[PDB]
RNA sequence: CUGCCGAAGGCAGAAACUCAGAUCAGUUUUAUGUGUAAAAUGAGAGUU
RNA sequence: AUGAAAGUGAAUGCAGGUGGGAACGCCCUGGCGUGCACCAUCGACCGACCCGGAAGGGUUUGAGU
RNA sequence: UCAGUAACGGUGAAGCGGGAAAAGCUCAAAUUUGAAAUCUGGCAACAUUUCUUUUGUUGUCCGAGUUGUAAUUUCAAGAAGCUGCUUUGAGUGUAGACGAUCGGUCUAAGUUCCUUGGAACAGGACGUCAGAGAGGGUGAGAACCCCGUCUUUGGUCGAUUGGAUAUGCCAUAUAAAGCGCUUUCGAAGAGUCGAGUUGUUUGCAGCUCUAAAUGGGUGGUCAUCUAA
């Protein structure tokens, strides 16, 4: 509204669409690096605590599985990031 | 530990000689580069205009000069700054345009003005940028006639409403999401 | 100066700045006051307290009946209809 | 070095302005019982 | 300037009146005006406190207009 | 300057704003696969020098190197196609001008008269120079006796160079690069981030444990950056 106070506070000008900055991209999953990550995955295996999570999930005790995963990593977002990845591996193995 | 300033006139003289030596060394070109017009990033100083570090890639491309040759002819380039409004865009664009219009480029190898150069270059003279490109301030509004709908418009009554809307924005934000 | 001390005779003896409407016309130069104040013009003078370094305008003083437009971020409660009764309008700048 | 002011067991001085006063007194009379009140003499008195 | 803080954020009434008040003027010592500063009063306004839903009511408040 | 403010329990910033100075970049991560195109060293010439003292060039041999040296790419991008415009040397002598370093060398006028005195460089008289009346020495207070001082941001010597101008000779472009489009893909740093604990003044370290790829860090779903 061209106003100093409000949810759209500030001046009103003609807004310009900024060109895409390449450093914003990092974190993207290229097909080639995804393929290489697949190869190392099938050639290296999984860490010992991953194997315990497989056993925990195959036993269907998900609460303890996420609790110990958070204890191993340190953050809930990392624990969730693990869980979806190893369950995703689970149906692939099945 | 004390820091005394008995070398203040000495420092001032040394800086002036360094400027003088710089001018003598690179006399054909101005001793200060072109700088873009840039607005300070705060509510206390957003009403002013000062000299930024350098132009952006979008401004350089819109003006028609490439980012590679821009450094060579003396146009500093900032790769971090971005233009979020056309008002700043054509503002810096017209700064470059007037710079280029007043700019003369000596041909290299002194054989012919290959594409972008100057045919006659005997009129060389060292002049500061500020004279040709005097950075200005925000345009001060001149007198305008009385607006009738603005006259009916109260003023801070609105600022009270959008304020109350802002403070209790989460209050109704909850209200809709919980009832929906 | 040590010579005029006491020991020389003891020898041997052991962000929002604000402005009131009384000062609004002061902000305009002398030319603007001479060519707009005290006369009837279809076009009205505009006062930008923001460009003069003032965030809010407050309500101490009177005004001449000459209409004037006040550009500001915040304006005082009855200072608004002080402008309106003076004939001007407060147009809010963003 | 000289001169002036000068204590204390809240003081002495400085500056800012009252009233030519009934305004005060390490005092004495008068009246009521050392207290209080309203003639003598002296002093320019003061207030923050 | 006030408020713990968001914040709000000042001459009603010659930028309010009364008395004293320096100086001045007027006569005809005194009286008359006349009133600076300042001091006693004094109403309003800005707020923080309370009631009312901005107006209005407090005789609470700030080295405030 | 913020500011002795925020903050902490006396300690004590930073953002913004005004100035001084300014300049940007380089790798790893992708095949040159029609060609290791790369590089140190040995040997022989050719040179060049602040320099017989320095620094290189070419040819040949061996070695390094495919467990990756060259060219292209560094996220601001970029690569691969497509396009039609523009651009081009990591060179080698001659001359003048333009600066600078080193030391060589150049500079105006009383020593006239009288008195005092051991001595005049003092006093008095008569004169001079001054872009030079700063300073020092000389038998006492010397602009004119001497050195210097001004001229000098200069004339004259030489030896160097730093950068440009004019001029000559080599180079080899069958190439490289910039710009607008994509019908395309866009690789990006690990015992590292992070969490718990102990220690030091958020930052750092020890130890248990240990990541992700629109992910991660920072600030209050958003904004901004892209570490190891």
């Amino acid at each position: 509204p061209g106003l100093v106070v409000g949810l759209n506070k500030g001046k009103t000008l003609t807004k310009r669409q900024l060109p895409e900055r390449p450093s914003r991209r990092k974190g993207h999953l290229s097909k080639r690096t995804a393929f290489v990550r697949s190869i190392v995955r099938e050639v290296a295996g999984f860490a010992p605590y991953e194997r315990r999570v497989m056993e925990l999930i195959r036993n269907s005790q998900d609460k303890r599985a996420r609790k110990l995963a958070k204890k191993r990593l340190g953050t809930l977002k990392r624990a969730k990031g693990k869980i979806e990845e190893l369950t995703s591996v689970i149906q692939s193995s099945r | 530990y004390v820091k005394t300033w008995f070398n203040q006139p000495g420092r001032k003289l040394r800086r002036r000689q360094a400027r003088q030596t710089k001018a003598a060394k690179i006399a054909p070109r101005p001793v200060e580069a072109i700088r873009p017009a840039v607005k300070p990033p705060t509510i206390r100083y957003n009403m002013k205009v000062r000299a930024g570090r350098g132009f952006t890639l979008e401004e350089l491309k819109a003006a028609g000069v490439s980012r590679r040759v821009a450094s060579t002819i003396g146009i500093p380039v900032d790769h971090r700054r971005r233009n979020r409004s056309e008002e700043s865009l054509q503002r810096n664009v017209e700064r470059i345009k007037v710079y280029l219009a007043h700019l003369i480029v000596f041909p290299r190898k002194a054989g012919q003005p290959k594409k972008g150069d100057a045919t006659d270059v005997s009129g060389a003279e060292q002049t500061d940028v500020a004279a040709v490109l005097p950075i200005t301030q925000e345009a001060v509004e001149e007198a305008k006639p009385i607006t009738e709908e603005a006259k009916n418009f109260n003023a801070f009554s609105t600022l009270s409403n959008e304020r109350a809307y802002a403070r209790y924005a989460g209050a109704r934000a909850a209200f809709q999401k919980k009832r929906a | 100066p040590t010579h005029v001390s006491k020991t020389r005779k003891l020898r041997g003896h052991v962000w929002r700045p604000t402005v009131n409407l009384d000062r609004l016309w002061t902000l305009l130069p002398n030319e603007a006051r001479d060519k707009y104040l005290g006369k009837n013009t279809e076009v009205a003078p505009v006062i930008n307290v923001l460009q003069s370094g003032y965030g809010k305008v407050l309500g101490k003083g009177r005004l001449p009946e000459t209409p004037v437009i006040v550009q500001t971020r915040y304006v005082s409660r009855r200072a608004e209809e002080k402008i309106k009764q003076a004939g001007g309008v407060v147009e809010l700048i963003a």
